[PDB]
């Protein structure tokens, strides 16, 4: 018999139900997010972080540092080898 | 003077797609398009409300 009022209404529940979840899932990350490879850490030094950067990094990934591995357990197997037979 | 209001309101109208589902937002329009009408269709049709004494009686 009178007017109802849906247009602002919105205010209990935002509009749309599946993007809901979504927004706070979404909208929380981007404040804590790298704007640009910040901190990359691509430099270190503990007697072996050298052999990591240089070899074991995702830019070269070959299999040059299993054939070094190889020669380096031949080289000191050669001792033992001469020691027992 | 009445042209604005109801301008505004079919204004909203027009914005109002997105609110589909209302139930009684249009039946109050076609209240007030109702009682508009019998207004003016009231107004036109009465006569001078008096009798013409002076040649009527």
């Amino acid at each position: 018999v009178s007017t109802l009022i849906p247009p602002k209404v919105v205010s209990s529940k935002n509009i749309g139900s599946a993007p809901n979840a979504k927004r706070i899932a979404n909208v929380v990350h981007f404040y804590k997010s790298l704007p640009q490879g910040p901190a990359p850490a691509i430099k270190a030094n503990t007697r072996l972080a050298r052999y990591k950067a240089k070899y074991f990094d995702g830019d070269n990934a070959s299999g040059k540092p299993l054939w070094h591995f190889a020669l380096g357990i031949i080289a000191f197997g050669y001792s033992m080898e001469y020691y027992f037979h | 003077a009445k042209s604005a209001a109801n301008k505004l309101d079919w204004a909203k109208v027009i914005s109002s797609l997105r609110i589909t589902g209302s139930t009684a937002t249009q039946l109050s329009s076609f209240k007030k398009r109702n009682d508009e009408a019998r207004r003016q269709l009231l107004e036109l049709q009465s006569q001078p409300t008096e009798v013409d004494f002076s040649h009527y009686r």
